[PDB]
């Protein structure tokens, strides 16, 4: 009834995939296999959510996914894993090399000969849809086919569908740390196909999803499985809305009409507030005002950046469990008279509220603990920018030197689709800048005159 | 007989809508099935202004219900009063508004609006002699504001002589709940200003407020606000449905409480409230009820009437009470507040008396107030508005359905107009 | 500048001659005076006017007044007034059988024409002898009516839409898709003229065999361009000419409405009573400021309770010279409802125009500087000082 | 015969009626049902007095009246109510919404379509009537229907029957307590019907009742009730001179003829003297001097006007029960020797006199004592145009700024009309302050 088709590109893209869906399944009660026991002792209810999965004659589901990669090693543990069954045989691998960390392989040199299979299935997958939403793509900045075939594939897809919503959850490079050397080139190369064609964008960071695992859940040594998971539970939140009941309802398309201003402004920040061990779920009430107040907190966004150094165009907030507005009403109120949280003369409003009655889940294995009331807040704010101006200066400093530029024109690509990218990065720069600037101050000349 | 035709649109007004239809099946006596259970004679007398019969003695809800999301439909028929309302004006769509007014104005609302009209013109023609009609929605929303206002215009260019009110839920002060809801309040007033003969202006804080303050509740819920707004919706039709001394038309009232067309803007109240555990000190009498109807606190509004003056005023009681009491008590409420009552009108109290109470209660009364102090809340909006349009904070997804700026412009230039208006007679002075 | 005040007299029809009645009013120079009948040789008022017309006696010239003399004494000015380059409009008033359309409109088959056809000669004659190889003029027109609140257009073709007005933020209301033809010759004008009144809503009454059901006003827009390719500049000047036929007040028990007759004439009531106070509540405004202190008290006047109060707004006050044609019944039987209407004239009086000519700003700011600088060089250059 | 019809139309005229026509059948003893079961214990006499009733050939007593409202609530309630079976089942309910206190919807738009009912029923009324005497019209002032419907139906009825007496029992507006925002305009543009069509008019008002209940019968909280009950109470004060026998009878041309010495000066006063409650009944004689002077009383007038202020120009005493002509000469002289009370110089003789045997009922539940002696007064006196002058005062501070009259305008009405009754209106109050001017 409500439909959201996911795709998955690279590594990063497929394993997110991973830890979504085992979330949805647990969340469902779908076995892995696909059965659903629990309809059958039931006997009858409306469990096989169509806003994922498809149900067939005999009960199976199949989830709404289309996972992408150009290496066969990391779909090969999928079709040999715990839900080999569970999925589609179509899992459109290229049985072939990768891309190896070079935009113009993903984009123009091995991204064809796989794109019209992956458009074709994802016609078909549309087709079976009676009333889509939007789509949500999962992808990584550095990477090359996570740049170059995303490219691809949001070009094409804006030209076929055109009017459809298409929301990002991408990896963004961190200030520090990095797993790669050319990464400033791919990244810069991608912001272009991410501005242009995706109408809602978030970003993400590995480095500050460790210090919130260091700081809360109190591991020392973590994984991509734990970052994994949070960013799986970021994404159910969002979609909360559309399969369970709720007093106040969000759809995909009101996130956009209350949280972009302008059509070129929209990288929203989100975070996550209950973050907590079950030892130290205990000691602490968590509720409706300190999870509000935690999700402003500058030490638990998901992206190295404080917003202490901008300002607040917008926020939408989403609860789930046992909230009652009048708390959230209390908490807004609160969080209004603060000074340090600043806001844009020109949004006086500037809050977005959604209560959904269905509590988080908890996965076995896991380190998050069960508790009864959960807040995801995205922002859009101008403190994002200086992430961005950090990257812009790596760029710099590689491309004076004309570093690892022969890899990328020997596949087909132009010296000077580099700078223009740089270019169209410095005007976006721009914006941000000027939009968060306060109205000039009796921005109407002068007034006071007869009457 | 005076018959009147529901209509509903929107989350708030569908929701209120439900707890209406269970305060006025109770009333009258109306099982959840449908069958009468009732012992009172005077419960069938005129039960045919709210309701039409079904040939097993049933009586189906006289309603509409509009939506451009199944959601809320679904929410309301799995519920204890679902099936009591008639399948087929189950209204809806799919692709809901978004919470932008072009959508439901122009893009998704222009293809329900002829299935919701034939609808409407099918519960019509079936009335003996149609009253007027009344409609519930919001005006921070996409889908409430755009149809509800597409659908006024529409059936008052249909049915011109009737009388049309509204219960509209109007942005707060300091709540809130969507960021664009400066341009969906403005763009729905410009309309509501226009094709309109009675509007009522809820507030959400001044429910909490009250729910708080004076009815002593710890958690409050929707539940509450939409009884409180039942109680008033019902206070104002129930001298049509039962006899009394005194009696009071929707068109009486209209007459009375509107001296220049483009005042029809009110505040409602209710008396009394009490909080389940100080019955037990209060009195109830005449003196009392008007005391608590006349306070600022008890408003619906969250305008203070102290910062203006009461243009008109008006009370329907429900009871059995002295005529004498009644008129006393106006007549010292008058005298002893001298300052903000209109000094160009002799006398600005109507009265009205039904005999018959509320099922559990000896005593009611509800009010209907006509004071300038309203244009303080337009004055809000308008800021908030301007704060946005300065500068195109949110346009392009207007524009993008099919508008354009001269809209907005026009749209904030009538409640401009509309403040003026009310301003002229707010301040002391004028006189002859 | 003030609103200027038109009254005049028709003869006695039928209706007060099968009841018999006798001439009550009275008028010398521009005074004119309302006799009581009822209460008789106790009180008789007068009233002070810019021009009173006496077209009771055809056959008598004294103090004759002709469809010509009025149209010569009034329209001409505002013809003059409009080629000036001012905005201009006379609308007329009265009650059911008052004679207003007959003022305005007149017979076109007999010399006895009215004060839109003699305008329309005029200026067609005037641009046509005035054209030269430096001078054109581009003329247009318009013709709208207000039934019962809504806007029709009459030069169109059959088209049942009715027509929405809007406001435009710098140049006020307007109403959007209204069929603006232009015009070159005086018989295309007087065929749109024909269409036009043939597409109004007429009715029989027993006051008026054929009576008017709605308001209806005329716009023609004047285009000035002065062609000097070397030196001027083209569409110089741009005027608006608008003349209103408002429908009469009804009063019901003397016209025996029923139905559909009576909605309308109780619509035209609102409409007529909303204009009434927009008069009143106006003449006091520009009245009071301007003698008491000139405080500019901000009490506002209220165009927005009626279309035809929005759309003349422009002409009520502000930008625009504006005069009335109040017409009147003699007989003894209408001695009350023809009094309201003295009072309203006389209310019309007082009101007071704001209207100025104004072009391209850069063109008049540089014309004007160009010419200061002109006179001040040649006062240096003939003291030698330049 | 002796009869009369009556019409009540509105909410007021119908409750007023209720109450009239309970003390009528208290009186003659007729059932609720219309039965009298006096006649077959009896076998005799004229209980079944044609003022009133008309007899059938089962026994039945069906009384001569039309009632008229715009709305059902009010008349239903009689429909289903104690006295269903007694009116004819003709009850004329208009099945649509009330005039909403609009003149021009009770007298032009919604008025019509049932005038012409009420006029058949009246005329098939009055067809069987042998002597009809005249009309007697309950209404209030300050009503959409009950100014609008009257006036239409008084037009009608002057045309069709024209020498009949019309008098007129209404409920003028008080001057401080009020229930409707635009009393006043309903109640001037009613001065045309009242004053060209009726024959004799009298007037009441709601507060003076009130103060009377308050301090007289010692009622701390009353309602319409006992207000219907007083009313009825002098009407039939008024009409029993019709029925029972007396020893000084007066018929209503009667009243007409001392109490209107000009045509256009119809508009007298009612006072009801021995109003007591049953406890306070005991320690008064309630002698005929004691009730002739609480008539005179400035407290004891019901509507809220002081005679002192003044000049009485006629009066005409009505006494019910024990009372001697002796008694009454020696009063009316006692009333002459007081100085307070001034008769105007025209008038050397200033009183009528009239006697009846029958004493006053008592309703069961009611507020009034049992008593052996009444009198009602009707008096025409100049202090009346101080409650009209009020009420002028009113409507100008809501006509000059033109509120509340597109509503009028609206339903077919012309502006004009309004300010032209306010004149007629203003030469009324100035001929009543010009018929006392001291004769030189
Ligand atoms: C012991 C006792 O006195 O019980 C009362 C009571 O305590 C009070 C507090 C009731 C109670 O109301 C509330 O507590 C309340 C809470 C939130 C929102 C609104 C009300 C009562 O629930 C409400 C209930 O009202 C009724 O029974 C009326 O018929 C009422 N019914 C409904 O609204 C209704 C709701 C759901 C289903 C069916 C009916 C009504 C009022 C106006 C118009 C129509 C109907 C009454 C008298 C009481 C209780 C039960 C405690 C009051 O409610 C009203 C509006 O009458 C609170 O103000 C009054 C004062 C009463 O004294
Ligand atoms: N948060 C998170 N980030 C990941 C994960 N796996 C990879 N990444 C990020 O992705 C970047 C590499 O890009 P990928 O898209 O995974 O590379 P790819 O998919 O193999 O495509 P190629 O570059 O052609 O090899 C690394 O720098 C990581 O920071 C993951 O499981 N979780
Ligand atoms: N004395 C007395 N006066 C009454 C009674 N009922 C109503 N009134 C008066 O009637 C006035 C209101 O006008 P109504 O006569 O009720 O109006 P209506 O006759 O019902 O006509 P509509 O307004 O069209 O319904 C009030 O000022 C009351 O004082 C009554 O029972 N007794
Ligand atoms: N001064 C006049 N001389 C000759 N004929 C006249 C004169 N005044 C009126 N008439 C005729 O009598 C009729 C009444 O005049 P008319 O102008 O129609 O009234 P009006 O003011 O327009 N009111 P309405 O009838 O409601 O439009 C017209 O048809 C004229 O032909
Ligand atoms: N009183 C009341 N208000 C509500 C309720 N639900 C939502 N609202 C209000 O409605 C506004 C949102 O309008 P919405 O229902 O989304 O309008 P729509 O999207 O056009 O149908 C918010 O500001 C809420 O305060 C309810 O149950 N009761
Ligand atoms: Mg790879
Ligand atoms: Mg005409
Ligand atoms: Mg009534």
């Amino acid at each position: 009834m409500r439909e959201c088709i996911s795709i998955h590109v690279g590594q990063a893209g497929v394993q997110i995939g991973n830890a979504c869906w085992e979330l949805y399944c647990l969340e469902h009660g779908i076995q892995p296999d696909g059965q659903m026991p629990s309809d059958k002792t039931i006997g009858g209810g409306d469990d096989s959510f169509n806003t994922f999965f498809s149900e067939t004659g005999a009960g199976k589901h199949v989830p709404r996914a289309v996972f992408v990669d150009l290496e066969p090693t990391v779909i090969d543990e999928v079709r040999t894993g715990t839900y080999r069954q569970l999925f589609h045989p179509e899992q459109l691998i290229t049985g072939k090399e990768d891309a190896a960390n070079n935009y113009a392989r993903g984009h123009y040199t091995i991204g064809k000969e796989i794109i019209d299979l992956v458009l074709d299935r994802i016609r078909k997958l549309a087709d079976q849809c009676t009333g889509l939403q939007g789509f949500l793509v999962f992808h990584s900045f550095g990477g090359g086919t996570g740049s170059g075939f995303t490219s691809l594939l949001m070009e094409r897809l804006s030209v076929d569908y055109g009017k459809k919503s298409k929301l990002e959850f991408s990896i963004y490079p961190a200030p520090q740390v990095s797993t790669a050397v050319v990464e400033p080139y791919n990244s810069i190369l991608t912001t272009h196909t991410t501005l242009e064609h995706s109408d809602c964008a978030f970003m993400v960071d590995n480095e500050a999803i460790y210090d919130i695992c260091r700081r809360n859940l109190d591991i020392e040594r973590p994984t991509y499985t734990n970052l994994n998971r949070l960013i799986s539970q970021i994404v159910s939140s969002i979609t909360a809305s559309l399969r369970f009941d709720g007093a106040l309802n969000v759809d995909l398309t009101e996130f956009q009409t209350n949280l972009v201003p302008y059509p070129r402004i929209h990288f929203p920040l989100a975070t996550y507030a209950p973050v907590i061990s079950a030892e130290k779920a205990y000691h602490e009430q968590l509720s409706v005002a300190e999870i509000t107040n935690a999700c402003f907190e500058p030490a638990n966004q998901m992206v190295k950046c404080d917003p202490r150094h901008g300002k607040y165009m917008a926020c939408c907030l989403l609860y789930r469990g046992d909230v009652v507005p009048k708390d959230v009403n209390a908490a807004i109120a609160t969080i209004k008279t603060k000074r340090s949280i600043q806001f844009v003369d020109w949004c006086p409003t500037g809050f977005k509220v959604g209560i959904n009655y269905q509590p988080p889940t908890v996965v076995p294995g896991g380190d998050l603990a069960k508790v009864q009331r959960a807040v995801c807040m995205l922002s859009n704010t101008t403190a994002i920018a200086e992430a961005w101006a950090r990257l812009d200066h790596k760029f710099d400093l590689m491309y004076a030197k004309r570093a690892f530029v022969h890899w990328y024109v020997g596949e087909g690509m132009e010296e000077g689709e580099f700078s223009e990218a740089r270019e169209d990065m410095a005007a976006l720069e721009k914006d941000y800048e000027e939009v968060g600037v306060d109205s000039v101050e009796g921005e109407g000349e002068e007034e006071g005159e007869e009457y | 007989m005076r018959e009147i035709v529901h209509i509903q649109a929107g989350q708030c007004g569908n929701q209120i809508g439900a707890k209406f239809w269970e305060v006025i099946s109770d009333e009258h006596g109306i099982d959840p099935t449908g069958s009468y259970h009732g012992d009172s004679d005077l419960q069938l007398e005129r039960i045919n202004v709210y309701y039409n019969e079904a040939t097993g003695n049933k009586y189906v809800p006289r309603a509409i219900l509009v939506d451009l999301e199944p959601g809320t439909m679904d929410s309301v028929r799995s519920g204890p009063f679902g099936q009591i309302f008639r399948p087929d004006n189950f209204v809806f769509g799919q692709s809901g508004a978004g919470n932008n007014w072009a959508k439901g104005h122009y893009t998704e609302g222009a293809e329900l609006v002829d299935s919701v009209l034939d609808v409407v013109r099918k519960e019509s023609e079936s009335c003996d002699c149609l009253q007027g009609f009344q409609l519930t929605h919001s005006l921070g929303g996409g889908t409430g504001s755009g149809m509800g206002t597409l659908l006024i215009s529409k059936i008052r260019e249909e049915y011109p002589d009737r009388i049309m009110n509204t219960f509209s839920v109007m942005p707060s002060p300091k709540v809130s709940d969507t960021v664009v809801e400066p341009y969906n309040a403005t763009l729905s007033v410009h309309q509501l200003v226009e094709n309109t003969d009675e509007t009522y202006c809820i507030d959400n804080e001044a429910l909490y407020d009250i729910c708080f303050r004076t009815l002593k509740l710890t958690t409050p819920t929707y539940g509450d606000l939409n009884h409180l707004v039942s109680a008033t919706m019902s206070g104002v039709t129930t001298c049509l449905r039962f006899p009394g001394q005194l009696n009071a038309d929707l068109r009486k009232l209209a007459v009375n409480m509107v001296p220049f067309p483009r005042l029809h803007f009110f505040m409602p109240g209710f008396a009394p409230l009490t909080s389940r555990g100080s019955q037990q000190y209060r009195a109830l009498t005449v003196p009392e009820l008007t005391q608590q109807m006349f306070d600022s606190k008890n408003m619906m509004a969250a305008c203070d009437p102290r910062h203006g003056r009461y243009l008109t005023v008006a009370a329907i009681f429900r009871g059995r009470m002295s005529m004498k009491e009644v008129d006393e008590q106006m007549l010292n409420v008058q005298n002893k507040n001298s300052s903000y009552f209109v000094e160009w009108i002799p006398n600005n109290v109507k009265t009205a008396v039904c005999d018959i109470p509320p099922r559990g209660l000896k005593m009611s009364a509800t009010f209907i107030g006509n004071s300038t102090a309203i244009q303080e809340l337009f004055k809000r909006i308008s800021e908030q508005f301007t704060a946005m349009f300065r500068r195109k904070a949110f346009l392009h997804w207007y524009t993008g359905e099919g508008m354009d700026e001269m809209e907005f412009t026009e749209a904030e230039s009538n409640m401009n107009d509309l403040v003026s208006e009310y301003q002229q007679y707010q301040d002391a002075t004028a006189d002859e | 500048a003030s609103v200027k005040v038109a009254v005049r007299v028709r003869p006695f029809n039928s209706r007060e001659m099968s009841r018999d009645s006798k001439c009550i009013i009275q008028m010398s120079g521009s005074t004119t005076t309302i006799v009581n009948p009822k209460q008789p040789k106790e009180t008789p008022k007068s009233f002070s006017f810019d021009y009173s017309y006496w077209s009771h006696t055809s056959p008598e010239d004294i103090n004759y007044a002709s469809q010509k003399q009025v149209y010569r004494d009034i329209g001409e000015e505002m013809l003059q007034h409009a080629f000036e380059g001012y905005n201009v409009c006379i609308f007329a008033y009265g009650q059911t059988g008052a004679g207003k359309s007959y003022t305005m409109m007149g017979k076109q088959e007999k010399d006895q024409q009215g004060i839109i056809p003699q305008l329309c000669e005029d200026l067609f004659s005037r641009i046509n002898d005035t054209t030269n190889d430096n001078m054109s003029y581009s003329v247009e027109v318009s013709y709208m009516e207000i039934y019962c609140e809504r806007v029709r257009d009459l030069l169109n073709p059959k088209n049942k839409g009715n027509l929405r007005v809007r406001e435009h933020p710098l140049l006020g209301p307007y109403v959007e898709d209204l069929s603006k033809l232009a015009v070159t010759s005086y018989n295309d004008i007087q065929d749109l003229m024909d269409s036009g009144n043939k597409a109004r809503t007429v009715a029989a009454t027993n006051m008026n065999e054929t009576s008017s059901r709605s308001h209806a006003v005329f716009n023609i827009i004047f285009t000035q361009k002065r062609h000097d390719a070397e030196t001027n500049i083209t569409t110089e000047k741009v005027s608006k000419i608008s003349l209103v036929d408002l429908a009469g007040s009804e009063r019901a028990d003397s016209t025996g409405a029923k139905g559909t007759r009576l909605k309308e004439g109780a619509n035209i009531n609102k409409s007529l009573t909303t204009l009434g106070k927009v008069i009143s509540a106006l003449a006091e405004m520009d009245s009071g400021p301007n003698k008491n202190k000139k405080k500019k008290k901000t009490d506002f006047i209220l165009y927005r309770d009626s279309v035809l109060t929005w759309l003349l707004r422009e002409n009520l006050g502000g930008n625009s010279r504006t005069a009335m044609v109040a017409a009147l019944s003699p007989a003894d039987i209408n001695y009350d409802e023809t009094l309201s209407t003295l009072r309203y004239a006389d209310r019309a009086k007082q009101i007071r125009c704001n209207a100025v000519i104004n072009e391209d700003p850069n063109n008049k700011l540089i014309r004007e500087l160009k010419d200061e600088v002109t006179r001040l060089r040649d006062l240096l250059y003939a003291q030698g000082l330049g």
